[PDB]
């Protein structure tokens, strides 16, 4: 519920010692957390937001040249000069022409020449930047209350949201019923601002990093304009033509907007038409759920006569979702729900919406289950009206495990070392695992930086060839430690 | 110009689709093939130089694909 | 707790433009869509509907695509209805219709329910 | 692009009435976005049904709906005197627009 | 985009100056130079992989400068 | 003296009348009336429902 | 699949890659046929009008 | 009980409004006003002139 | 056209009779035997080519049946 039908769910099992679990959660996915004797909750980061932006440097896109003046001089008599040349709002470049008696000069040589133009901008690109504080996240918290119209209905009163700020980052959620959940984020070690420039076009907005933003050949001016008129690298957007070694001329270059849209190939788009709402990134959030009860214990098993008002209809990575309607007596009650089979009776199939509860009897309650990899049966009622429904699930035996492995390597490729903080404190293995992933990531960094889609594939096959044709059993280390990994990363980049 | 250095391999990757993937994901692989099939003689002569410079076949194919890649 | 009041009009003339408004109370304005529904006397309830949001990106109608535009403002929490080029059949009872926006700011799909609460209706006439 | 629920139906108090509504494969034949309304003649139309079988808070369990492809049927079991009002259907098209029904006038006496 | 294929080797060059002679003759080398000064470790790794292949010095230097010039 | 044009390219465009349409899974493709006229630019993609 | 008055029960992937001018299932006003070139041909016999 | 059509293949058709347009050599290829619709099936080919 | 891709191996077979069995079951052989009686020279040439390549005696029959079978 609020997690159903989103194609990225990432079920989190169990809890370790004191009742806390460690999850990383991002904008694309939403996390379903299952515990032993605790309700299952659904977590979803919905809104990253920068709050106080301060502009760093603004580029120009389309400019305009007026007041073109020029000045030449005799060939041996040095170099020309203008008082417009020392003005910073004029662009100049020395060259030379041919001079003689036809040019009214004498001495028949190559005289110098200057040319000016008043560089005037009319389309800016304000690159704003923010600090890691006042960066206010927002996470919705929602339980698996078996409750009408709530499975994917991502609106309304179907959950409680809390907001995370890096100077006050506990802010527990008193969600109705079920007790009260706490969580301990770490948003400072997330996307790592002070290295991120919120670039801004007229209406569109991007999210680029600093050193790319500072190295663009395009005329610039600092964050305070105040009759700016002092564009710095003006030569990148004018060009001076000297045809035939006769007179020379100055022309502007034109609109750099579409070339800038080609420049941003690999920049995640955000919006800042109102606010500075990012919709990308993640944060490592330690979910600490101590005082989280069930809302429905000490109820009684039902009398019977359930009926189904919406069919089985399994989700992706199949977990079925059935909506049932109760009629009868004893209206607060526990639904006798169980996934099992035919004769020589066993039980097989986990229940995800733990302890489903009928309240306010004339209101349907939607239960979600988890069937096994073959054929199974769905039993709901008890003595009369034994609601027995069939369901068949394709494959789900080895394709589930290799699909879990591919989600694990993809989650470990998109997120860095933080993907090791997705489990419930493995102790030594998680810590040395992310320690070796920090060392191997820092050595994988300061390499493959600026390398694109095809180039790390090419360097991957030319390092895998060296891996195959080596000696001294350096084969496996140079093959599987760097080679095949850079192949896989070469495939999975450019999301 | 500004439409080069296209901000590609600079970290910062997420699950969200970027500004141009499936448009800029294959632009070099299309303009290289267009450039080859409208300028073949440099590819033949680059195969001649790559067959000349290089002892084993791996570095001959490597020098061939790099010399084909460096040309616009 | 959720109340939606409106502003009525007495009588209009064909060739003019009418501007009916509506105040939203009991809930915030930034994450809620607010549609528009006709009701001609003894006829089908036609759809003026405007998918407003906190940003203002709004789809037109289909029968009335190039005939009517609207405005809005957040500080007054009022969605307007500027029906231009009035005709003889444009007399109806206009309703404002509460609707809920997705939590990602955009309005791609509407919710499972549409119209939990309504305006009282403004019976406009032409003459 | 319009719904075709009939003109008027009637039934004695104690019986059950059925109100049907047929549409295109772009709003009712594929999607579950079907809802119902209670337009009293001196009141704004009140929301009596959510999604095809669902129901708002405050609406009694007397009302129930179904869908059999291109046809969405509304069933009122055990009519009373407080049902003498119009009933308008609704559907969200795949295009992005909403269409309403013609209107059924219900009488019990 | 269209800002690639920069109309360089096409014949047609006369005694007259072109559109960006002396402003396009060195933008490639300046772009590669600032790329190396912003991204050193790929040039270190290009030296390492250039050294292990190429059983003579000439194709080690050749594969080094080509692997440098392919990446932007 | 007398030039004849060969091919006209666009440089700066704009997109008005943004319309979209989606349909439930495992039942074909969406159909839309503006796909017929070729002023409109189109693309098919996959949402999850 | 349903022709004129008969009917058959075919494989799905066989049905989708069937070379004929097709149209989506939710398509009213069936004018925008898609691969129309599989039911027309262009006679350019000599180098003259086609 | 309730089927959902996913694709409509056609069997028999007909072609009306057959129009053509040519253009002198090396000055590009023609353009016709009803090429803008996707009802009109089109093909470009070379004639000698 | 759709006279090919004849929906012949899609699984899907039940106990009841298909659309045209006992016509479609042998029409492939009655079409491949008419072609040989109308074109014997390709059968002779495929016999010579089939005897030439394919050293061992089973490959003569395999390459011969495949050569006379892939040509309709
Ligand atoms: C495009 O938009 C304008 C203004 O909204 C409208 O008048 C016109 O009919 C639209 N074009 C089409 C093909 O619908
Ligand atoms: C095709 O020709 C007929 C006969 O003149 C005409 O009525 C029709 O409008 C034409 N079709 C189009 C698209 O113009």
């Amino acid at each position: 519920m609020r997690c159903i039908g989103i194609s990225n769910r990432d079920f989190v099992e169990g809890v370790s010692g004191g009742s806390w679990v460690d999850i990383v959660l991002e904008h694309g996915s939403c996390v379903t957390t299952m515990a032993k004797n605790k309700p299952t909750l659904d977590f979803e980061l919905i809104e990253t937001e920068a709050k106080q932006p301060a502009t760093l440097r603004k580029y120009c896109i389309e400019a305009k040249l007026t007041n073109t003046t020029t000045d030449s001089r005799c060939p041996t008599q040095g170099e020309p000069s203008l008082n417009e040349e020392q003005d910073k709002r004029f662009v100049c470049k020395h060259s030379m022409v041919d001079r003689g008696w036809g040019n009214g000069c004498g001495l028949f040589g190559k005289g110098g020449i200057v040319t000016c133009a008043m560089f005037t901008c009319k389309k800016n690109m304000k690159g704003k930047v923010v600090q890691p504080e006042n960066l206010e996240y927002t996470i919705v918290i929602t339980p698996h209350s078996g409750e009408e119209h709530a499975v994917g209905n991502d609106t309304g009163k179907h959950g409680k949201e809390i907001k995370i700020t890096p100077q006050s980052s506990i802010t527990e959620a008193e969600l109705t019923g079920y007790g009260t959940v706490t969580m301990e984020c770490s948003p400072r070690t997330g996307l790592d601002f002070n290295e991120m420039v919120l670039l801004q076009m007229e209406n569109k907005a991007w999210l680029v990093h600093r050193q790319w933003f500072l190295d663009l050949p395009l005329p610039w001016l600092p964050g305070a304009d105040t009759q700016g008129s002092n564009w710095i690298q003006k030569e990148t957007l004018v060009t001076f033509k000297n045809p035939h070694a006769k007179k020379q001329d100055v022309v502007v270059l034109g609109s750099q907007e579409g070339a800038m849209h080609t420049a941003l190939t690999g920049a995640t788009e955000i919006q800042m038409s109102s606010g500075n709402l990012l919709f990308t990134g993640h944060l490592k959030c330690r979910l600490r759920m101590d005082k989280l009860q069930l809302k429905g214990m000490s109820y009684s098993m039902c009398t019977g006569k359930f009926k189904v008002v919406k069919e089985i209809a399994e989700t992706q990575h199949g977990t079925i979702v059935i909506r049932v309607q109760y009629e009868g007596d004893g209206s607060p009650c526990k639904i006798p729900f169980e996934i099992m089979d035919l004769e020589k009776r066993h039980v097989l199939g986990r229940l995800i919406t733990v302890n489903p509860i009928v309240t306010e009897k004339d209101s349907p309650v939607n239960i979600e289950a988890e069937p096994p990899f073959g054929d199974s049966y769905i039993i709901i009622g008890v003595e009369p009206g034994q609601l027995k429904l069939n369901w068949f699930k394709k494959g789900s035996s080895i394709g589930q495990m290799i699909e879990t492995t591919m989600r694990g390597a993809k989650r470990m490729a998109i997120l860095g070392d933080t993907a090791w903080d997705f489990g419930s404190l493995g102790g030594v293995f998680t810590s040395i695992g992310k320690a070796l992933h920090q060392v191997f990531g820092a050595i994988y960094g300061a390499a493959f930086s600026g390398v694109s889609w095809i180039m790390k594939i090419l360097i991957g096959v030319i390092i895998t060839w060296i891996g195959m044709n080596s000696r001294s059993t350096s084969l496996s280390v140079s093959l599987v430690l760097v080679g095949v990994v850079t192949l896989y990363l070469g495939v999975m980049v450019q999301a | 110009s500004v439409a080069l250095v296209p901000h590609v391999g600079m970290g910062l990757e997420t699950r969200t689709e970027t500004w141009m993937s499936s448009e800029g994901a294959w632009k070099h692989a299309q303009r290289i093939e267009t450039w080859i099939l409208r300028h073949p003689g440099f590819t033949i002569m680059a195969a001649i130089l790559a067959y000349t410079i290089g002892t084993t076949h791996f570095q001959r194919a490597l020098i061939f694909i790099l010399l084909t890649a460096v040309a616009p | 707790e959720v109340q939606l009041v409106e502003s009525g009009a007495e009588v209009k003339k064909p060739g003019a433009s009418v501007k009916v408004s509506c105040k939203a109370s009991g809930y915030t304005f930034t994450s809620y869509a607010m549609h528009w529904v006709r009701q001609a006397p003894g006829q089908r309830l036609e759809w003026m509907g405007w998918i407003n949001a906190g940003n203002g990106n709004t789809k037109y109608s289909q029968k009335f695509q190039d005939r009517v535009t609207i405005t809005r403002d957040t500080s007054a929490s009022t969605a307007y209805m500027e029906l231009s080029s009035l005709r003889s059949e444009d007399t109806a009872i206009y309703y404002c219709a509460r609707d809920k926006v997705d939590d990602y700011g955009d309005y791609w799909f509407p919710t499972l329910w549409y119209f939990d609460y309504w305006g009282q209706g403004t019976l406009v006439t032409v003459s | 692009s319009a719904l075709t629920q009939p003109a008027s139906v009637s039934g004695s108090p104690g019986q059950s009435i059925t109100i049907s509504c047929t549409g295109t494969s772009s709003d009712v034949g594929g999607f579950n976005y079907v809802s119902w309304f209670q337009q009293h003649p001196g009141k704004a139309p009140k929301l009596m049904l959510y999604d095809v079988t669902s129901r708002p808070s405050g609406v009694s369990s007397r009302f129930s709906g179904s869908k059999s492809g291109n046809t969405a049927s509304l069933t009122i079991s055990g009519l009373q005197a407080e049902d003498e009002a119009d009933y308008y259907c609704s559907s969200h098209t795949s295009r992005g627009t909403w269409v309403f029904g013609g209107g059924t006038k219900l009488t019990v006496l």
